[PDB]
RNA sequence: UCCCCCGUGCCCAUAGCGGCGUGGAACCACCCGUUCCCAUUCCGAACACGGAAGUGAAACGCGCCAGCGCCGAUGGUACUGGGCGGGCGACCGCCUGGGAGAGUAGGUCGGUGCGGGGGA
RNA sequence: CGAUCAACGGAUAAAAGUUACCCCGGGGAUAACAGGCUGAUCUCCCCCGAGCGUCCACAGCGGCGGGGAGGUUUGGCACCUCGAUGUCGGCUCGUCGCAUCCUGGGGCUGAAGAAGGUCCCAAGGGUUGGGCUGUUCGCCCAUUAAAGCGGCACGCGAGCUG
RNA sequence: CGCCUCCUAAAAGGUAACGGAGGCGCCCAAAGGUCCCCUCAGGCGGGACGGAAAUCCGCCGGAGAGCGCAAGGGUAGAAGG
RNA sequence: CUGACUGGGGCCUGUAGAGCACUGAUAGGGCUAGGGGGCCCACCAGCCUACCAAACCCUGUCAAACUCCGAAGGGUCCCAGGUGGAGCCUGGGAGUGAGGGCGCGAGCGAUAACGUCCGCGUCCGAGCGCGGGAACAACCGAGACCGCCAGCUAAGGCCCCCAAGUCUGGGCUAAGUGGUAAAGGAUGUGGCGCCGCGAAGACAGCCAGGAGGUUGGCUUAGAAGCAGCCAUCCUUUAAAGAGUGCGUAAUAGCUCACUGGUCGAGUGGCGCCGCGCCGAAAAUGAUCGGGGCUUAAGCCCAGCGCCGAAGCUGCGGGUCUGGG
């Protein structure tokens, strides 16, 4: 599942999550995204759940893109140990997410099948979400 | 990209305006030659000599030569005595030299 | 068709008092004019959804001017995914560049042996005289299998309207369907550790 | 448990000493600098470690030549 | 004090790439030679000297063109010094002063100092 | 000129261990107990509905993921206590919580009946004797309506045991 | 456990943790002084043995090469040859 | 007179933000080396690829140790304001070198800790003196020289405990929510937008109908609209999906979308905002500080008044410093 091939280091600090998303307002690519109206560290293991959760639901048939990548690998200490001693082993990685990312977007479906993958998808997260259709808005960025 | 020729025209020129003395510059041509005493802290030309502004005869070297005297008596009577000689792309020899050689005889100091 | 939207000018006014009182900052412009504007929001999203920056808007100024437009740029507020302000561009009688949507006609052969057709390009940007807006630009699709594409140079051009991007830029994919029997070789699959770029004298 | 890191060297404090428009006696040092990150300009020497330092009394003066790089003068009092 | 050219600076691509066109009287270049000065890790290619039959082909200069490159508002927003509020928190707002970056409109096939030769 | 005086501002030219036979001065400036803060781990409860259940997502189940509660586990931290806050287990004596083991009242069932399963309400009372082991726990024997699980400084040594 | 480079470091300087990453305890008689000359990596095309890459030729190529060794800064209008 | 602080001016900077031009990361598509695999060959070529995929490009992004950009600020010098328990110089005397809470910015930790380690600030330390916060070092208010049975305010308050409003106007809540919690769930309530469908008669109710190909096709071991598929086509019609849901092992059957009659005006579906509901179990006796409160004594919006400290004022006094 969804990690770095290679990278430049090991270990990222943690950073803050502050601020409406950066970039990925705007549906690009499918007919209807899933926006987060809340910031996480997102998994790998969620985006692979949510990825499932939707191609289960068509079965055979549709597009999903996924639009966030967890690049930012995330650290833990063994269990049981004392603070101190340095920093803890890499254990996964996560995409960083504010509000207004637009996570996912689904094509080649109907609005019925997308409502619905989007929705079930959507409870594999942490966090709230927003099932949006591609606007002129989204268009004209 | 440069040339051969703008990268040692800019060597030698850098070095000789990091002393400060107004400099003397020589352009040679197939044909002629030409001087010209700058201040690079105004911009300005003091004083010139060509060939062409001479309108000198044959010989190659002894025609730079002349130029050579003919910019120092100009230079001196306007109070130019301290000078850097300015090769520019030239090598210090020939047409360029006798220049050098000729400004010497008037008493140009360098 | 050709839509119409009442505009109103500005000056001092803070942009978030407008926007409190339902209205949205803009501004118009082109080589000869700049003047700062603002548009009632619910009358302007009602034609944006309409026209996009695809189809002229006409603005009625209160001076009683009306200057064709086309919407250039509509910035949104990426938190609460709301319209914040729009360029409209005043169009002259010189040519211009502009998006011209795409008609995907036909139902790609592979759209029926289960494929998906991937619009890429929903417009297409183009110079063209303002007198001249073709309503969209027809494609034919139904030839495209798994995995065909089409691109800009494929396209059927109307009269008086040029490409103004490179006709190697593709405009259309029929890719293979999301497919659950994909599944299982993707669970058991197997991704070695990611490498750390060497440092050092370890390079 | 252990740190392979925890290592650091002391600071050097570099960077700009005197700031256009202040008065220098030759000799004081004007830019502590690793390269040329500015270059020195008239009355301005350049030591063995890119150090630039005032030749004469007088002004400090900064210009931005573009691609010439950043200069620093001393302009006599 | 105007136009062309030749030197030499300054601004530091609005000055660049590319395409086309143009110039040899003058100037510049290529050019003609390699005796002489000087020269090639081989080569008169370069550097250098002595020349003056030719050509502006190369180069250089000067024009035109916005495909690239470069520059780029206005407006809005992010962020923020200072002042205040809200949330259990992750965090979210308000006031006052400041205010990008991206992008859009557009701009650009340079401007200018000093000396020299020529032209009117 | 002679320094891995590298514990690198370098105590001597010259130096390792052990103490449950231990001692003094100090510290709750700092650990072991208990409490506290926290809740990763722990225990319990939910959300989603892949899929199971012949048929049928939800009788009984719940992939991959998501949200919490509790403060009984193991820890993190080092905040009162080191001019002392006695420790496991048992015995004795209780008392409380309820996420209920039994008894009482219910809904659903893939509830014919009888017997069960699952969830809800319910803390009034009740919740055995023995073999093993210091044991808590657990396994086993014979029963039982049932042989509940936790808190009270892992309740209770100015109450006993040891 | 001293020393160097980067980050953490909140756009002067400085700034901690058993925080995140690497290096030093040398070397060079030229790898030093000065004068003179020269300009890279890489891409494409062409060339016996000859290859992804030996050496040659042409075109494009402002610096992505090089600068003894870490990293950073600097740098061809040279600090590179 | 040089100070903190401030005004103007210059220079220095690489953070916030943003960006992708460099260093790396990155999903998809295009293009296209090299591999895989498939035809065809060993005579050495050739073609096919819904396979992995370099370089390049397009769309879309990510970074403390990336930056084509880049603030607010900050630092420093100059001129000016600044006479302060300011500043500078020399010397005598120290104490301190266990800090701690809070706000902001980071690292470590688990986007834990009354955790830990730095930075800027602040308070406590030393203001465990005073008002507010039920009580409470560091939250809000405020820097206590002494005295007064005088006055004004601060935070916070004005139904009673308890000093001052059972003050005024508009709205919301019915949960004692207020008076501790999340995903998520819901015809709770109110205010908005947006579709439709309807007096070319809707919705609801009642009333009929809802049909031949079709026990249909992948199909056999059943698959007959309604166990999964690589299908939705006709026919008679007012109308009718080879079918919404229930049922059969199959079948049938009910009944939906569906059309006609019946009444006679609304009806169904979205989305957003305010306030509430559930989700909500822990150990001695409960409780929002208590009592008690419902067009509030709760919440939101707008006001007038008052109460309220050792702050400020009035009056009197002390001491030191400065000026007379
Ligand atoms: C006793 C003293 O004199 C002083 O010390 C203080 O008290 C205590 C100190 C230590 C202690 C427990 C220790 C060291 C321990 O290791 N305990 C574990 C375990 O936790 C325990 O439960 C038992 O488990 C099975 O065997 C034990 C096991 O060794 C218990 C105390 O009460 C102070 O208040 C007293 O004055
Ligand atoms: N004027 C300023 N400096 N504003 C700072 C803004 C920060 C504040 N937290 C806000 O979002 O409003
Ligand atoms: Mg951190
Ligand atoms: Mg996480
Ligand atoms: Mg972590
Ligand atoms: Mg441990
Ligand atoms: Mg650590
Ligand atoms: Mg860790
Ligand atoms: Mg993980
Ligand atoms: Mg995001
Ligand atoms: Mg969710
Ligand atoms: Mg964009
Ligand atoms: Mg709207
Ligand atoms: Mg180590
Ligand atoms: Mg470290
Ligand atoms: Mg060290
Ligand atoms: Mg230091
Ligand atoms: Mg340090
Ligand atoms: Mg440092
Ligand atoms: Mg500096
Ligand atoms: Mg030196
Ligand atoms: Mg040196
Ligand atoms: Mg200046
Ligand atoms: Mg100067
Ligand atoms: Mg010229
Ligand atoms: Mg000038
Ligand atoms: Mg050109
Ligand atoms: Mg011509
Ligand atoms: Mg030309
Ligand atoms: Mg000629
Ligand atoms: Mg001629
Ligand atoms: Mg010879
Ligand atoms: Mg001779
Ligand atoms: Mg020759
Ligand atoms: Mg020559
Ligand atoms: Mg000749
Ligand atoms: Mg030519
Ligand atoms: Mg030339
Ligand atoms: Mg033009
Ligand atoms: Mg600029
Ligand atoms: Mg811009
Ligand atoms: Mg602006
Ligand atoms: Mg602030
Ligand atoms: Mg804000
Ligand atoms: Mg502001
Ligand atoms: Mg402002
Ligand atoms: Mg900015
Ligand atoms: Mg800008
Ligand atoms: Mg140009
Ligand atoms: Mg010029
Ligand atoms: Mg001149
Ligand atoms: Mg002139
Ligand atoms: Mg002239
Ligand atoms: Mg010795
Ligand atoms: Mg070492
Ligand atoms: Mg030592
Ligand atoms: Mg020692
Ligand atoms: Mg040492
Ligand atoms: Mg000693
Ligand atoms: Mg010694
Ligand atoms: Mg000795
Ligand atoms: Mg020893
Ligand atoms: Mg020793
Ligand atoms: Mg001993
Ligand atoms: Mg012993
Ligand atoms: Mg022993
Ligand atoms: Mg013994
Ligand atoms: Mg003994
Ligand atoms: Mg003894
Ligand atoms: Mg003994
Ligand atoms: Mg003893
Ligand atoms: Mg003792
Ligand atoms: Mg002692
Ligand atoms: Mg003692
Ligand atoms: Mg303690
Ligand atoms: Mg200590
Ligand atoms: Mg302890
Ligand atoms: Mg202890
Ligand atoms: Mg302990
Ligand atoms: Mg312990
Ligand atoms: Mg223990
Ligand atoms: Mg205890
Ligand atoms: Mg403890
Ligand atoms: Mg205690
Ligand atoms: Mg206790
Ligand atoms: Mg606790
Ligand atoms: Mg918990
Ligand atoms: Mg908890
Ligand atoms: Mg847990
Ligand atoms: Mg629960
Ligand atoms: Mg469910
Ligand atoms: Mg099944
Ligand atoms: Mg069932
Ligand atoms: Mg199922
Ligand atoms: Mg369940
Ligand atoms: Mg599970
Ligand atoms: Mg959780
Ligand atoms: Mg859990
Ligand atoms: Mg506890
Ligand atoms: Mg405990
Ligand atoms: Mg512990
Ligand atoms: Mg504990
Ligand atoms: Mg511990
Ligand atoms: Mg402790
Ligand atoms: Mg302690
Ligand atoms: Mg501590
Ligand atoms: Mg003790
Ligand atoms: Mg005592
Ligand atoms: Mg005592
Ligand atoms: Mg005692
Ligand atoms: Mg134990
Ligand atoms: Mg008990
Ligand atoms: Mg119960
Ligand atoms: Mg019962
Ligand atoms: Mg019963
Ligand atoms: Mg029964
Ligand atoms: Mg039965
Ligand atoms: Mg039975
Ligand atoms: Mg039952
Ligand atoms: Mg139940
Ligand atoms: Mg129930
Ligand atoms: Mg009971
Ligand atoms: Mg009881
Ligand atoms: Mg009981
Ligand atoms: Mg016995
Ligand atoms: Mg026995
Ligand atoms: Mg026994
Ligand atoms: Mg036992
Ligand atoms: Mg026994
Ligand atoms: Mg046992
Ligand atoms: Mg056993
Ligand atoms: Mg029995
Ligand atoms: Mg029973
Ligand atoms: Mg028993
Ligand atoms: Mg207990
Ligand atoms: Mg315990
Ligand atoms: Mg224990
Ligand atoms: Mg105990
Ligand atoms: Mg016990
Ligand atoms: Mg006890
Ligand atoms: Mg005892
Ligand atoms: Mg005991
Ligand atoms: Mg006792
Ligand atoms: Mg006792
Ligand atoms: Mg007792
Ligand atoms: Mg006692
Ligand atoms: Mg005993
Ligand atoms: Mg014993
Ligand atoms: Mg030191
Ligand atoms: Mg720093
Ligand atoms: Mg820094
Ligand atoms: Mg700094
Ligand atoms: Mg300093
Ligand atoms: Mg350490
Ligand atoms: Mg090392
Ligand atoms: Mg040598
Ligand atoms: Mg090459
Ligand atoms: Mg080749
Ligand atoms: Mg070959
Ligand atoms: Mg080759
Ligand atoms: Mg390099
Ligand atoms: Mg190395
Ligand atoms: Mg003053
Ligand atoms: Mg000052
Ligand atoms: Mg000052
Ligand atoms: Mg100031
Ligand atoms: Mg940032
Ligand atoms: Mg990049
Ligand atoms: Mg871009
Ligand atoms: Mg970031
Ligand atoms: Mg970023
Ligand atoms: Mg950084
Ligand atoms: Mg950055
Ligand atoms: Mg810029
Ligand atoms: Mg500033
Ligand atoms: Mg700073
Ligand atoms: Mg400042
Ligand atoms: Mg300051
Ligand atoms: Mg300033
Ligand atoms: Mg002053
Ligand atoms: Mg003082
Ligand atoms: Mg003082
Ligand atoms: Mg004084
Ligand atoms: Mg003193
Ligand atoms: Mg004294
Ligand atoms: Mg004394
Ligand atoms: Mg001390
Ligand atoms: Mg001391
Ligand atoms: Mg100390
Ligand atoms: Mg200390
Ligand atoms: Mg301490
Ligand atoms: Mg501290
Ligand atoms: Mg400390
Ligand atoms: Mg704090
Ligand atoms: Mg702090
Ligand atoms: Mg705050
Ligand atoms: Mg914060
Ligand atoms: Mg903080
Ligand atoms: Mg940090
Ligand atoms: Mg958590
Ligand atoms: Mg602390
Ligand atoms: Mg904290
Ligand atoms: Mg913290
Ligand atoms: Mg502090
Ligand atoms: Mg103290
Ligand atoms: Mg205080
Ligand atoms: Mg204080
Ligand atoms: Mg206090
Ligand atoms: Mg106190
Ligand atoms: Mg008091
Ligand atoms: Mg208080
Ligand atoms: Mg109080
Ligand atoms: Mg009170
Ligand atoms: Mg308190
Ligand atoms: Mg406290
Ligand atoms: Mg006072
Ligand atoms: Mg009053
Ligand atoms: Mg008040
Ligand atoms: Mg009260
Ligand atoms: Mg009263
Ligand atoms: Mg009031
Ligand atoms: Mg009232
Ligand atoms: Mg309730
Ligand atoms: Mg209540
Ligand atoms: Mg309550
Ligand atoms: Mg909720
Ligand atoms: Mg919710
Ligand atoms: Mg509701
Ligand atoms: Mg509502
Ligand atoms: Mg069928
Ligand atoms: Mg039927
Ligand atoms: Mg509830
Ligand atoms: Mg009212
Ligand atoms: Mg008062
Ligand atoms: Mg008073
Ligand atoms: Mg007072
Ligand atoms: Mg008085
Ligand atoms: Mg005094």
């Amino acid at each position: 599942m969804l990690m770095p091939r290679r990278m430049k280091y090991r270990k990222q600090q943690r950073g803050r999550l502050k601020g409406a998303t950066k970039g990925g307002d705007y549906v690009a690519f499918g007919d209807y995204g899933l926006v987060a109206l809340e910031p996480a560290w997102i998994t790998a293991q969620q985006i692979e759940a949510a990825r499932v959760a939707m191609v289960r639901h068509f079965r055979r048939g549709g597009k999903i893109f996924i639009r966030i990548f967890p690049d930012k690998p995330y650290t833990k200490k063994p269990l049981e140990v004392r603070m101190g001693k340095g920093k803890g082993n890499v254990e996964g990685y996560v995409a960083v997410v504010k509000p207004g990312r637009v996570m996912f977007e689904v094509a080649g479906v109907t609005e019925e099948q997308a409502m619905e993958a989007l929705r079930i998808a959507g409870h594999k997260l942490p966090i709230k979400t927003k099932i949006v259709r591609r606007d002129a808005y989204d268009e004209a960025q | 990209r440069l040339t051969a020729y703008e990268r040692r025209k800019f060597r030698v020129r850098n070095r000789i305006k990091r002393t400060g003395r107004l400099r003397l510059s020589v352009f040679r041509s197939l044909k002629h030659i030409y001087a010209q005493i700058i201040d690079d802290e105004k911009g300005v030309t003091l004083v010139s000599a060509s060939s062409l502004a001479l309108k000198l005869k044959g010989n190659k070297t002894e025609v730079a030569r002349q130029v050579g005297r003919a910019l120092a008596e100009k230079a001196l009577a306007l109070g130019i005595k301290q000078v850097a000689f300015d090769r520019g792309p030239y090598k210090y020899h020939g047409r360029v030299k006798a220049l050098a050689e000729g400004a010497r005889e008037g008493g140009l100091e360098f | 068709m050709e839509y119409r939207l009442k505009a109103y000018y500005r000056e001092g006014e803070k942009p978030s008092a407008l926007r409190r009182a339902g209205k949205l900052p803009g501004v118009m412009y082109n080589r000869h004019l700049n003047r700062k504007v603002y548009v009632d929001l619910v009358e302007f999203d009602k034609v944006f959804r309409q026209a996009s920056i695809h189809h002229v808007i006409v603005l009625e100024l209160p001076d009683g001017q009306s200057l064709p437009t086309l919407v250039r740029q509509v910035n949104l507020d990426k938190r609460r995914r709301r319209p914040e302000h729009v360029d409209f561009f005043v169009l002259s009688d010189e040519p211009v560049e502009m998006y011209v949507p795409l008609r995907f006609v036909g139902t790609p052969a592979g759209v029926r042996a289960g494929g998906v057709l991937q619009e890429i390009h929903r417009d297409i940007l183009v110079k063209v005289s303002p007198r001249n807006i073709p309503e969209f630009i027809e494609v034919d699709v139904s030839g495209l299998e798994i995995g065909d594409s089409l691109h800009a140079s494929d396209l059927k051009l109307p009269p008086g309207v040029e490409l103004a991007v490179s006709p190697e830029e593709t405009i259309a994919a029929v890719v293979p369907p999301e497919d659950v029997e994909k599944l299982a070789e993707e669970a058991a699959a197997e991704v070695a550790e990611p490498e750390v770029i060497k440092k050092g004298k370890e390079e | 448990g252990s740190t392979r890191n925890g290592r650091d060297s002391q600071a050097k404090r570099l960077g700009v000493k005197r700031y256009e428009g202040q008065v220098v006696r030759a000799g004081n040092i004007l830019v502590r600098q690793r390269g040329t990150r500015f270059k020195p300009g008239k009355n301005v020497g350049m030591g063995r470690d890119f150090t630039l330092f005032a030749l004469v009394d007088g002004v400090v003066e900064f210009q931005d030549r573009g691609r010439l790089g950043r200069y620093v003068h001393v302009r006599p009092l």
